[PDB]
RNA sequence: ACCAAAGCUAGCUCAACAUACUAAACAAAUACAAAAAUACACCAAAAUAAAAUAAAACAUUCACCUAACAUUAAAGUAUAGGA
RNA sequence: ACGAGCUACCCAUGAGCAGUUUAAAAGAACCAACUCAUCUAUGUGGCAAAAUAGUGAGAAGACUUGUAGGUAGAGGUGAAAA
RNA sequence: CUCGCACACGCUUACAUCAGUAACUAAUAAUAUACUGAUAAUUAACAACCAAUAAACCAAAACAACACUAAAACGUUUAUUAAUUACAUUGUUAACCCAACACAGGAGUGCACCAAGGAAAGAUUAAAAGAAGUAAAAGGAACUCGGCAAACACAAACCCCGCCUGUUUACCAAAAACAUCACCUCUAGCAUUACUAGUAUUAGAGGCAAUGCCUGCCCAGUGACACCAGUUUAACGGCCGCGGUAUUCUGACCGUGCAAAGGUAGCAUAAUCACUUGUUCUCCAAAUAAGGACUUGUAUGAAUGGCCACACGAGGGUUUUACUGUCUCUU
């Protein structure tokens, strides 16, 4: 029906899906980290 | 990510265990088969097809068995009964008669006189008389029964030549094995299992079968009464 | 046969050494200098890890064939949650005693006599009755792990308020959760009752013989029934670490010795995790006659012999609703043999106090049809249980 | 509403002054005016009462052969409950015969007791409900350890209109600082049995010192006067929720204040020591709205706690104190008026 | 969305996280589910006696300072070993290969408070 | 008359030389849900560049296209190309 | 490369359905909570990038729902509406 | 006038005290939970972290006495080891979260329907037009595509299509579409990750739709088995042309030719090219509407299913009372 509310927050599903541990468990994720820091990014992950 | 499977369980137990059903999906997560899923929630009660299962090597001859209960099983079309032996007991597949407090035999003896088949009894398919119907036939000895196991079916021996025992399935197939292959006697419990009528598309999900696609898929070449003719005798005998 | 290990779920094979250890004379480069693992290096092998001072928590468990304890005969150990598959026959078949329906005359006679009732049986049994199922707890419909020892304790409490004009009931004690250990021959079989039940009574005085010498010489000529698929000893435990020594639930010179009645209760929410009536019978036969086995040896001996003074017990099994009664007389110590006099045991079975209990009001087309109360009521039974717990005075 | 949850088993340090604040009780040392006019009846046996006490204490502390307890600290709450349990079942049963009441009465086994009651007032300070009147809430849920409910109620100590020197301390500090914390649950009152069960007033009320309240744990604690403050806390406790809950059975509440004293007595037992205490809740109105012109305090008479035993060994107790057994028997033998 | 540049303390998260502030461990966890808390595991501070002390805070303003001069390991050597090493290789009874007459410890592991591995907080 | 307008600096860009090239901080905590001192393991993986475009379409082909040999010529020559 | 915190479907783990009629918890009936969204009128840079009011359908089931996990684009999922 | 209290998830100080508000936030002031500065605060008993190794153990929850089928989460005991010795660590505010906003929207659970929460109106006047409501003489659908909306009514019938409950185009289509029980075809004689810890009364790929009567002929072509013949249509599919006769008009018949057979039963101007508003009767004072019958539909038709029937349907049409501002004609 009514739609703009697609994020529910939640820490876990946060944390699971874009934290430090689940960049880091796979190479893409280490890429991932490794563009955010040549960028210069204040926080690479959540 | 990639799931575990649930069958991690290397004790042999009575009690139903439980299991976690998966609809289609394989290990990757993607669907594999069509149509399973959403059904009711159901515990595994371990089966020990290998009839012939002498509890001690000490004692390796035949032994006798009493049923304490037949059963109902939702993870088969059968109904399941228990054996108590000595210190352990067992679920096996019922046959058409068994009731609570029967006997039954468990052999693996040959001689050159045919035995009395009863219906709980399990004998070597060379001890049989020619017209037995049989089932849970095993295909090599000591593998265990893979062949007929469904509620009411039964196979057919036909002819035991050079030691080596021919029967002929459900499906109408010849299929020849060792003499020495353990088979349990008469039909399996539940013989009016073609007969329920499911009374609603309710009755279908609880049993975990999701509705058919709605897609519309014209008929190819397959389709058609197909008369072919019966396939060959399904040897696992080898010869040298 | 059909293994029940699935490849996938069992611990996979470690992973095939590298080609370097098989050349002979060639000592491997591995990474077990850098303490981190690295590419293009072979794996190195360690020896299992020695942690020269012993840790008790994290260390691995000892081996059963190390403890100075272990046997290599096999024991067959009945403990409180062993079930029995042919329950009563199994039973009588390890305890080597007979089965008799009715419950012994002097009990009888006890229960029916008008003058040991208490002032208001009816009621008094009906309130216990009533704030055992609804009233002892704030919730609407009160839990059988709550509600079966809470019955227990009201009977027990209405048994004990004879004591004014019985008074010798002060002659006993209440003891719970004591280690029971009795074992004993049973035709080239290792049997021990072990381990702890539900209540148990204990009284200075011993509880005299309730059997007639007719009928323990009668019992010589009856034959203990037999089952032949199903050894005797299905359902117990078969365990190696066993002490072979009577040792009863409490140290010499107790004040309180003979055994006077168990009480077993089947206080499970789930019809599964509780016995089944069968089952309940024999373990209060196991238990009782392990009671008074080892009552028996520490009064006369360790000798196998048939005893001039037999011994009695008593034990009541409660489903919440459901009461079970055993008097248990053991009158022998020798039961290897199959052929001398056999001990007896009088069991009531299936005593209902009350058929059902109703804790709300049912309303059947806008009016109520059955009050709040205890469905159908039995007095018979607990008249039974009072007259148990008065056979000793 | 949220409500503050008052342990009577508590670990606060004073806290039998916060709950007489909480509860208008007021704290006498000694036991209350005894009813001399009682007839020659105590001429039971001290030696069979002794020698059952004796039994009692050896057995649930050497001839008793539990499970093997692998720890070596030999915690004193499993060898006390069983004690407490096995010392007032012998007491009843051998007191009964001299006091008739005991045989008709009903023991109750660690059976819960709740009492919901409200105590002045209160401005909200945060919220969207700040600068509002709210009451102040309170629930005791106790499970004693035994219990014994008798048919009729026990004659009064003193006079429902006592006059006591004595003032309910107050305290001049948020109950947030005992501390105590505020919960919302179900708010019952209950008296070990629900308001069907004929047997609605109570006797003698039993309660088992936990592990963490030990002596030994307070003198390490560094509170040596903290002995004497958490048996008068759970005395104070337990005790008016108790008769609380007699008297709203009753029918008594705060614009219905009680007519009758309710009279109630308590032993707490530590793994060695006992004491004794006599409550007898006189007014119910402990709300504000009821509080203005309430003269009517809660009374609890209070014992110094006395070893019953001296370290025994082997069974032999070393040291017997006839004291504490007098006073239970005593309290056992309080029986309700005749007619 | 949340945010990131926060950090991600115990408080942000729901009842199942609680994380710890950065205190060191006092014990583990015993039988029944408590806490048992192990004696040498929590520090014991080692505080002298203040009372005959004849020092304070702070020092006199007139009392005059000292050139910077680090204490070095060949200083120390010089302090601690050098004139008894000088005085035994006069008398001629010096041993090169006994050293641990003179301080020298071959070996840490036999000691309480080691060096290298640094056995000691504070 | 309001709104407003003008500074000359911060710093950037392109090359040369160059030590020879992931700066400083790293007391403690940091790949448990990073910055959470502390328990019997498992760790690692490679398999061509494609296409947008040009050939006025598009199928074989389409220089450079994150692979060293630089410069003056041979030379846009020999050759390769739906030639 | 990143996305299944919305949604499509599964896997675990929990939770809800009060009253009335019926030997019924019968993919029965009336009707609440709850879930959908038939028709109309407002609204159309609006309260709202899909809502409000009235009126409707289901409401013990092929039911609604919380938490967490999985399936990822030459694909997933689909009681096919591309 | 009544969506209140608390917990979980979520935000992170927006919470509390004092002081200031010329201006910044409130879509305006008053002042302040929403702005500014200073100072303080959430104290564990509730919640989080909080044993393994073998063995005895088939017997549901639904007041559970005892049962039904869809076969159902939730446990003790025994034996071996579990550092042993107060006080560990962490969450405790709020008027709050997701929607760009101090948004009439979206939000799990336990309690009660007020004992707790709040204010529709900044002040006037009472123009038009617009939204909502109440009432209305006589008539009572004459309005309109349609009885849409409304109503002091809230009833009974006839057809078409789907058997029925259910699902679908989040945001213009909820349906006659999909699914569905039932009935049929094909593909498979078998083991450690789906199917399945199943074994032809089984499991997959599909068609059509319960039930009742049936499902007619055809393997010529294209598929599929057969690796060529031959078999298969509840496989893709198809099921005649010409001459003459009926006053014109034949699908009927008589002949003839070609085919693999040449449309069987049934229904029938259909939701079925056009002709077409086919013809006739009933319904109305009047009908291209609706229903019945004829029917030749040369382009209906039998599991791409054909015919009837109960029940069901926010499906699409047609009647009868009743009801009414839909309308006469508005106030
Ligand atoms: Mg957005
Ligand atoms: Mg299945
Ligand atoms: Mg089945
Ligand atoms: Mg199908
Ligand atoms: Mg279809
Ligand atoms: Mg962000
Ligand atoms: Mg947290
Ligand atoms: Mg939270
Ligand atoms: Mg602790
Ligand atoms: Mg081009
Ligand atoms: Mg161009
Ligand atoms: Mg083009
Ligand atoms: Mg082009
Ligand atoms: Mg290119
Ligand atoms: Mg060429
Ligand atoms: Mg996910
Ligand atoms: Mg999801
Ligand atoms: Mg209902
Ligand atoms: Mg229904
Ligand atoms: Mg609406
Ligand atoms: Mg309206
Ligand atoms: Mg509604
Ligand atoms: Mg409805
Ligand atoms: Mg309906
Ligand atoms: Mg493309
Ligand atoms: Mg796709
Ligand atoms: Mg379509
Ligand atoms: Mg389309
Ligand atoms: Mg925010
Ligand atoms: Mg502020
Ligand atoms: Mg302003
Ligand atoms: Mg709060
Ligand atoms: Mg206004
Ligand atoms: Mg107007
Ligand atoms: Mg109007
Ligand atoms: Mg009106
Ligand atoms: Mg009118
Ligand atoms: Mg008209
Ligand atoms: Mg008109
Ligand atoms: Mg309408
Ligand atoms: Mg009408
Ligand atoms: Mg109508
Ligand atoms: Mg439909
Ligand atoms: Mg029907
Ligand atoms: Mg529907
Ligand atoms: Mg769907
Ligand atoms: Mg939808
Ligand atoms: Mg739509
Ligand atoms: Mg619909
Ligand atoms: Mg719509
Ligand atoms: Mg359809
Ligand atoms: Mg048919
Ligand atoms: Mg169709
Ligand atoms: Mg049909
Ligand atoms: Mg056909
Ligand atoms: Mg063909
Ligand atoms: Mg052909
Ligand atoms: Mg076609
Ligand atoms: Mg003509
Ligand atoms: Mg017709
Ligand atoms: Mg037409
Ligand atoms: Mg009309
Ligand atoms: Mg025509
Ligand atoms: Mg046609
Ligand atoms: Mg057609
Ligand atoms: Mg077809
Ligand atoms: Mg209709
Ligand atoms: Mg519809
Ligand atoms: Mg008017």
């Amino acid at each position: 029906k009514a739609r703009g509310n697609e994020y529910q927050p939640s820490n876990i599903k946060r944390k699971h899906k874009h934290g430090w541990v689940r960049r880091l468990r796979t190479p893409t994720g280490v890429q991932v980290i490794l563009r955010r820091m040549h960028k210069g990014r204040k926080s690479l992950s959540h | 990510a990639t799931s575990v499977s649930w069958k991690s369980r290397t004790k042999y137990t009575v009690m139903p265990v439980k299991m976690r059903k998966s609809g289609g999906r394989n290990h990757t997560g993607q669907i594999q088969v069509h149509g399973i899923g959403g059904g009711h929630k159901q515990r595994y009660r371990m089966i020990d097809f290998l009839r012939f299962r002498p509890e001690h090597e000490s004692k390796p001859g035949p032994f006798e068995e009493k049923v304490i209960a037949v059963r109902y099983d939702p993870c088969r079309s059968a109904d399941i009964a228990l054996v108590a032996g000595g210190n352990r007991k067992r679920w096996i597949i019922a046959t058409e008669n068994m009731k609570a407090g029967d006997t039954v035999l468990n052999s693996d003896h040959i001689g050159r006189m045919a035995v009395a088949a009863r219906e709980g009894d399990a004998h070597p398919l060379g001890a049989l008389p020619v017209g037995t119907l049989i089932n849970n036939v095993e295909s090599e000895p000591g593998r265990g029964a893979q062949y007929i196991r469904a509620a009411g079916t039964c196979g057919v021996l036909l002819r035991k030549v050079n030691g080596t025992a021919i029967i002929q399935l459900p499906s109408k197939r010849q299929m020849q094995v060792l003499e020495t292959c353990i088979a349990t006697v008469g039909r399996v419990s539940n013989v009016d299992h073609n007969k329920r009528v499911i009374g609603k598309a309710g009755r279908n999900r609880w049993l975990g079968k999701r509705p058919n696609s709605g897609l519309w898929q014209r008929k190819g070449g397959w389709a058609g009464r197909k008369i072919r003719p019966l396939p060959p005798m399904k040897s696992y005998v080898k010869l040298p | 046969a059909y293994e029940w290990g699935v490849r996938s779920t069992r611990k996979p094979e470690p992973p095939p050494l590298d080609r370097v250890y098989e050349i002979p004379g060639l000592e491997p480069i591995t990474y077990a200098g850098k303490m981190h693992f690295m590419p293009g290096l072979a794996r190195p092998v360690f020896p299992p890890w020695d942690p020269g001072w012993t840790h008790p928590k994290f260390r691995r468990l000892p081996p059963l064939h190390e403890h100075p304890l272990y046997k290599d005969q096999a024991c067959y150990v009945f403990h409180q949650r062993c079930r029995l598959l042919e329950g009563v026959k199994q039973a009588l078949w390890l305890t080597k005693t007979q089965l008799i329906e009715g419950l012994p005359e002097k009990v009888l006679r006890l229960a029916d006599d008008p003058r040991n009732h208490i002032e208001n049986q009816d009621e008094r049994v009906l309130n216990a009755i009533s704030h055992a199922r609804l009233w002892h707890s704030t919730e609407d419909i009160p839990k059988r792990e709550t509600y079966c020892p809470v019955i227990v304790d009201s009977l027990i409490q209405l048994c004990k308020s004879q004591i004014l004009k019985h008074p010798s009931l002060a002659r006993r004690i209440c003891a719970q959760n004591n280690t029971l250990s009795a074992t004993w021959n049973r035709e080239s079989i290792l049997l021990q009752v072990h381990g702890s039940s539900g209540a148990r009574l204990n009284a200075k005085d011993p509880l005299p013989p309730v059997a007639s010498q007719e009928e323990v010489e009668a019992t010589k000529n009856h034959v203990l029934e037999t089952f032949y698929p199903i050894s005797p000893t299905m359902g117990l435990q078969e365990c190696n670490v066993y002490d072979v020594n009577d040792d009863t639930g409490f140290q010499e010179g107790y004040p309180y010795p003979c055994p006077h009645t168990l009480y077993f209760l089947e206080s499970a929410n789930l019809r599964p995790r509780r016995f089944q009536p069968d089952q309940l019978r024999a373990k209060m036969i196991l238990f009782a006659f392990g009671s008074a086995l080892a009552q028996a040896r520490l009064l006369y001996g360790n000798d196998s012999k048939v005893l001039e003074q037999p011994v009695v017990v008593q034990s009541v099994g409660t489903d919440g609703r459901l009461f079970q009664f055993l008097v248990l007389q053991l009158n022998t110590t020798d039961l290897a043999s199959d052929e001398g006099v056999k001990n007896l045991a009088w069991v009531d079975s299936d005593q209902l106090l009350y058929q059902h209990f109703w804790c709300l009001p049912v309303i059947k087309k806008k009016v109520v049809v059955e009050p709040v109360g205890p469905i159908g009521f039995q007095p018979e039974t607990f008249r039974k249980f009072l007259a148990l717990y008065l056979h000793g005075a | 509403f949220m409500k503050y949850v008052v342990y009577p088993q508590t670990f606060a340090l004073n806290a039998d002054n916060w709950y007489q604040s909480f509860t208008k009780t007021v704290f006498l040392s000694g036991l209350p005016p005894t009813p001399a006019k009682l007839e020659p009846e105590p001429t039971l046996d001290i030696t069979a009462l002794r020698e059952a006490v004796c039994d009692c204490l050896l057995q649930e502390h050497f001839f008793l052969r539990r499970k093997k307890r692998a720890p070596v600290i030999q915690d004193r709450e499993a060898i006390a409950s069983p004690f407490l349990d096995q010392l007032v079942a012998s007491l009843t049963g051998l007191l009964s015969v001299h006091n008739p009441v005991l045989a008709a009465a009903a023991l109750d086994c660690k059976r819960p007791v709740h009492f919901f009651w409200l105590r002045g007032e209160e401005i909200i300070p945060r919220g969207h409900r700040k600068g509002r009147v709210d009451a102040l809430r309170y629930q005791i849920n106790d499970k004693p350890h035994n219990q014994i409910r008798i048919s009729r109620q026990l004659p009064e100590f003193v006079p429902l209109d006592y006059s006591i020197p004595i003032e309910v301390p107050v305290m001049s500090c948020k109950p947030d600082k005992l501390p105590l914390f505020k919960r919302q649950y179900e708010n019952t009152i209950f008296i070990g049995s629900k308001t069907a069960d004929p047997l609605c007033y109570g006797h003698t009320q039993f309660h088992l010192l936990p592990d963490k309240l030990k002596r030994e744990k307070l003198l390490k604690q560094n509170c040596a006067d903290q002995i004497e403050v958490v048996f008068r806390a759970n005395a104070i406790a337990s005790l008016f929720a108790w008769t609380g809950a007699q008297a709203m059975y009753q029918g008594f509440w705060s614009e219905a204040d009680v007519t009758r004293p309710f009279v109630s007595q308590g032993v707490i037992t530590d793994g060695k020591y006992f004491s004794f205490f006599c409550y007898q809740l006189n007014t119910l109105a402990l709300t504000a709205q009821a509080d203005q012109n309430n003269p009517r305090k809660n009374i609890c008479w209070g014992t110094q706690s006395k070893p019953l035993y001296e370290t025994i060994e082997d069974n032999n107790v070393k040291g017997f104190n006839d004291d504490v057994l007098l006073q239970l028997v005593q309290f056992l033998l309080n029986r309700p008026k005749e007619d | 969305g949340a945010d990131r540049m926060s950090k991600w303390t115990s408080k942000r998260g729901p009842r199942t996280f609680c994380k710890g502030r950065g205190a060191k461990g006092t014990g583990f966890h015993g039988r029944d589910g408590k806490f048992v808390q192990i004696k040498e595991m929590i520090p014991e501070l080692v505080v002298p006696e203040l009372a005959g002390f004849k020092l304070k805070p702070y020092v006199n303003y007139r009392a005059p300072e000292g050139t910077d001069t680090p204490l070095t390991a060949k200083q120390l050597f010089l302090e601690t070993a050098a004139p008894a090493i000088e005085k035994d290789f006069k008398a001629g009874t010096f041993d090169p290969e006994h050293l641990e007459k003179y301080g020298f410890e071959p070996t840490q592991e036999g000691k309480l408070f080691q060096l290298y591995p640094k056995n000691f907080p504070r």
